[PDB]
């Protein structure tokens, strides 16, 4: 048994720490030979046998460093990690779905979408509820190491994931633009920030994003790799080319462009405030402060997965390595934190449920 | 975004 | 108290909006009457900011002076409401907003408890999703694939059934915390509380017996071929689930919804004197579900280390004797996890009963819900960790 | 266990 051989290798490394160390080293080799008895795992035991041979001649703890070429391919340590990730995806999914549905409910039932600001919040909440709805599937796939929901559901997951990423990010960018207009051009804001114009802008975002959603829905396929099934985009030939174009276009239009716009928005709202010369004067100072919170949270939550996507395409990453896997799904969830549990959605609930959460320090 |  | 200070401060602010949206003198009059009584009540309190300050300190005299100006202005607005004026009395309420802003506000600064409520919701949802769906999956793999033809498979099913029943309460418990009320009714209150106490005992007593079963396997391997029979394991688990109804049923009888401060409370209605029987229940739960299980499991461990210390002392062959040493190290793992998960809440219930705790303080709220949650983490993680580390189960999944 |  491979599990029994794995234990006898470890339970014997502690017997060492002259004749006793030699009898332990030979006992380790016979287990290591039966442990080798997919080709990458077999290579690990060849380095292990070879190092044991040098120790039998004499290396002391060098076998523990070579053991890191067979452990990923500890026992409970892997299970603890899979649980932690399942817990992270389920916390992000459950707070995401319920937070966004609740915001939408507050707007539909109580607020009644009269202001332009509430239209930009409804759209951002709708985008967040769609974004978090793919998580049960993404976390099941991680756990099972295979796509068990078929092609049609793979198309639905990949298309909704790409589509909702852009509708969320652009609704957020446009909100900051809308608020920038209020702070800096108030005479012009009276004619622009009307609910009919907020309705049109938001609808344009949802219809425009279908230029991403539809090609992603077309390319999304279920293909078999190493006996298991994978949900993936099938780019036209050359796939490596169109894959690189897609990654560069997502990083440019859904990350750098929104930051640049929100940052230019922040700085201009800032100059407008500096150009001033009591309560109505500092009421605009809260709005500009909110824009800064938005951009900081955007950079914080989205930069790690973008730096990871770039590192992954450029450098050969050990997909098996435990800490690599931990960092990947943290980065993925951290992207979803902005998408669905956004600082604007927080502020909105903090305003409408003020009395429920207000308490003296 | 990142799956798979 | 600071609860009185917060509630009075709230009453002052709430009654300002009453005048703001008032249409008659009767509405403006009583709002100022409440506001006047709450201003005189609040000036008696000491702000948290100035808790370290003397009742006659210049800051404390300034806090009180703010209320003197407020009460004076409230009485000016009262005479206008009494005279028959509703425009002037409403206009005088605006100058009351400038007074509590320029004088009192600095001493009574507030913060939002929204980020704590989100974290709490996140904690219950994560412990629920992993716990419920995880144990429902464990139960499915045992029933449909790793058919319960062994003693172990019957015990993993019992821990799994209990773990799943335990975590099914969490959506109701966290909705109650958010809403600051029980919106599900008395029947769902009975189902929740009974399942809560019941599944606690079935979970802990099936876990305890697993350690006894491991002890028999390790220390008496020849005699275990008779005892560790699936029909004998089946019987033990049924006895636990039937025995545990002496807790589930009385909790179901006593579980009631009662009105308190305009909100609804899901609670246990204990017989006369209710405070006594409530304290007795907390003592019996601590002794049977915490102390008794720790003792039995620690004794199972101590005996296992002794029975393996003798084989070590025999010095025959440690080539396969070490395969049982991993099972006893796992018993130490189970006992430490049970202590670390259950000890904080059990100590919390003992302190809650003997000492007055600030129910409002966000530190006590954060710590309380973390404490409640750890108990669920244990009840739902013991079956999944055992099953996903079981060789037979791993192949069948 | 703790509710409420
Ligand atoms: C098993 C070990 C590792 C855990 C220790 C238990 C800790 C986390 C728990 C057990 C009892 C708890 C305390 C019970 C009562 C009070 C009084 C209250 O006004 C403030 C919180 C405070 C002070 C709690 C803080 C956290 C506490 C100390
Ligand atoms: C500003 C955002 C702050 C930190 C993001 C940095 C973390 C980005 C994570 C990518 C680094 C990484 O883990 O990739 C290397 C790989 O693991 C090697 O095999
Ligand atoms: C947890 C991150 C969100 C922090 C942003 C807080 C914004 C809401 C607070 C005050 C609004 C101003 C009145
Ligand atoms: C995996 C299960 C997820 C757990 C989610 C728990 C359900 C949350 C339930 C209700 C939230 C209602 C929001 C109302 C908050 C405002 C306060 C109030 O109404 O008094
Ligand atoms: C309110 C919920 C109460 C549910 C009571 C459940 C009682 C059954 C408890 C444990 C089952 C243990 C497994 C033993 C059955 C073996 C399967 C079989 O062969 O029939």
């Amino acid at each position: 048994d491979l599990e029994d051989n794995w234990e006898t290798l470890n339970d014997n490394l502690k017997v060492i720490e002259a004749a006793q160390v030699k009898d332990a080293l030979t006992k380790m080799r016979a287990a290591a030979l039966d442990a080798q008895k997919m080709k990458d795992f077999r290579h690990g035991f060849d380095i292990l046998v070879g190092q044991i041979d040098d120790a039998l001649k004499l290396a002391a703890e060098q076998l523990k460093t070579t053991r890191n070429a067979y452990i990923q391919k500890r026992s409970a340590s892997s299970l603890a990690l899979a649980i932690a990730i399942t817990a992270l995806y389920s916390a992000v999914c459950a707070v995401g779905l319920l937070g966004n549905v609740l915001v939408m409910f507050v707007i539909v039932r109580y607020t009644k979408m009269k202001t332009a600001t509430n239209i930009y919040i409804f759209s951002l909440a709708l985008a967040g509820a769609l974004a978090t709805s793919t998580l049960p599937f993404q976390s099941a796939d991680y756990l099972m190491e295979t796509w068990p929901f078929g092609e049609l559901l793979c198309k639905a997951v990949l298309s909704i994931d790409y589509y909702s990423m852009f509708t969320s990010i652009f609704t957020l960018t446009m909100m900051c633009v809308d608020r920038y207009i209020a702070v800096c051009h108030p005479v012009k804001a009276l004619d622009f920030r009307t609910p009919a114009k907020a309705k049109l802008i938001n609808i344009c975002i949802w219809v425009l994003a279908s230029g991403v959603g539809v090609p992603i829905m077309v390319m999304a396929v279920t293909r078999p790799r190493d006996g298991a099934v994978v949900c993936m985009l099938q780019f036209p030939s050359p796939s490596w080319y169109w894959d690189t174009v897609t990654k560069i276009c997502v990083f440019l239009f859904a990350f750098v462009v929104p930051i640049l716009i929100i940052t230019v928005c922040y700085g201009l709202m800032l100059l407008r405030l500096r150009s001033v010369r009591k309560e109505k004067d500092r009421s605009l100072r809260r709005i500009t402060r909110m824009v800064l919170v938005v951009v900081v949270a955007f950079v914080v939550c989205w930069a790690p997965i973008h730096i990871f996507v770039i590192v992954w395409t450029l450098v050969d990453i050990d997909r098996r390595d435990p800490l690599v896997v931990a960092a990947l799904h943290l980065c993925i969830a951290l992207g979803y934190i902005n998408s669905s549990l956004n600082p604007v959605l927080y502020a909105f609930l903090d305003k409408n449920f003020k009395r429920c959460f207000r308490q003296l320090c | 975004y990142x799956f798979g």
